[PDB]
């Protein structure tokens, strides 16, 4: 359907039609908004290759990347349900502690900077992954890693340390 | 007795125009000081809007 966003919308139609059996089943992400940007960094410190080949596919494809590209989409979904199982067997207390907080915070990450940096030692340490963010200005110090938030509003606490990979207490 | 003065006289009243410059309201140090808040406001700015087009690398 048309990606123009609504203004009179007062219904909604659905398709109770499943896909053909030509097509392979992949069981859907069943993560909600919260816990996948709490595991965004993690999944794309594991699935770049997956997400990377999805889109240059489509852009393979141009008006077709819906129909000719599906393997690839199915590889994106299975590689980040392997993720979110990983940090659930290994994490699952400040995962939980971490995506909570963000739905109190409005999914702002500045805000919820304490319970970030214990669930990042944790997934570093068990599932070996780190969150990256590319071209961040190599003079200041990276804004997931300063002590001080000026936009969060409740300050970070001084006992609260960030974690650095590769640094010990 | 009626209603006399006393003996030497009532003493002086106050009455020559009396508008005294205080230091409060003068254009060099107002001036100055609008200087200084507005310099500094502008560093926390610089600051702030740095922090926040990062913020906003992460968001994206
Ligand atoms: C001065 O050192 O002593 C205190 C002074 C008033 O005492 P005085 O001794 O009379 O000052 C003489 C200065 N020649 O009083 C002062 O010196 C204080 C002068 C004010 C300094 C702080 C200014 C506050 C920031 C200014 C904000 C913007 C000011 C303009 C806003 C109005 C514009 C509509
Ligand atoms: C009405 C609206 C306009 C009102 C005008 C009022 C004044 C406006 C002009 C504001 C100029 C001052 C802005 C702040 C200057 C500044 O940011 O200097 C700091 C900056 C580098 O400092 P930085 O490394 O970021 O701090 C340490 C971080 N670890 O250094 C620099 O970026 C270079 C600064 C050199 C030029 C500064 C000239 C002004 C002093």
């Amino acid at each position: 359907m048309a990606t123009r966003k609504p203004a009179f919308n007062q219904h909604v139609l659905l398709d109770t039609t499943p896909l053909p059996d030509s097509i392979p089943k992949v069981k859907e992400i069943g993560a909600s908004s919260a816990p996948l940007l709490s595991a965004s960094f993690f999944i794309g410190a594991r699935c770049k290759d997956y997400n990377d080949d999805y889109m240059q596919c489509k852009n393979e494809n141009p008006g077709r990347g819906e129909f000719e590209c599906l393997k690839e989409g199915r590889r994106v979904t299975r590689c980040a349900r392997s993720v979110l199982k990983d940090i659930n067997t290994h994490c699952l207390e400040q995962f939980r502690a971490h995506w909570q907080c963000l739905d109190n915070n409005n999914q702002q990450l500045w805000q919820c900077r304490p319970a970030e940096w214990k669930l990042n030692k944790c997934v570093y340490e068990n599932l070996k992954l780190e969150k990256v963010i590319p071209d961040q200005p190599k003079n200041s110090t990276p804004v997931h890693l300063r002590q001080r938030q000026i936009f969060a509003h409740h300050a970070i606490p001084p006992w609260e340390r960030p974690f650095i990979p590769g640094q010990p207490e | 007795p009626q209603d006399m003065p006393p003996p030497g006289g009532y003493e002086a009243v106050q009455y020559k125009r009396n508008l005294p410059s205080r230091g409060l309201f003068r254009p060099r140090p107002l001036l100055a000081g609008a200087a200084v808040l507005m310099l500094y406001g502008w560093y926390k700015l610089v600051k702030g809007i740095r922090e926040q087009n990062e913020l906003a690398r992460e968001k994206m």
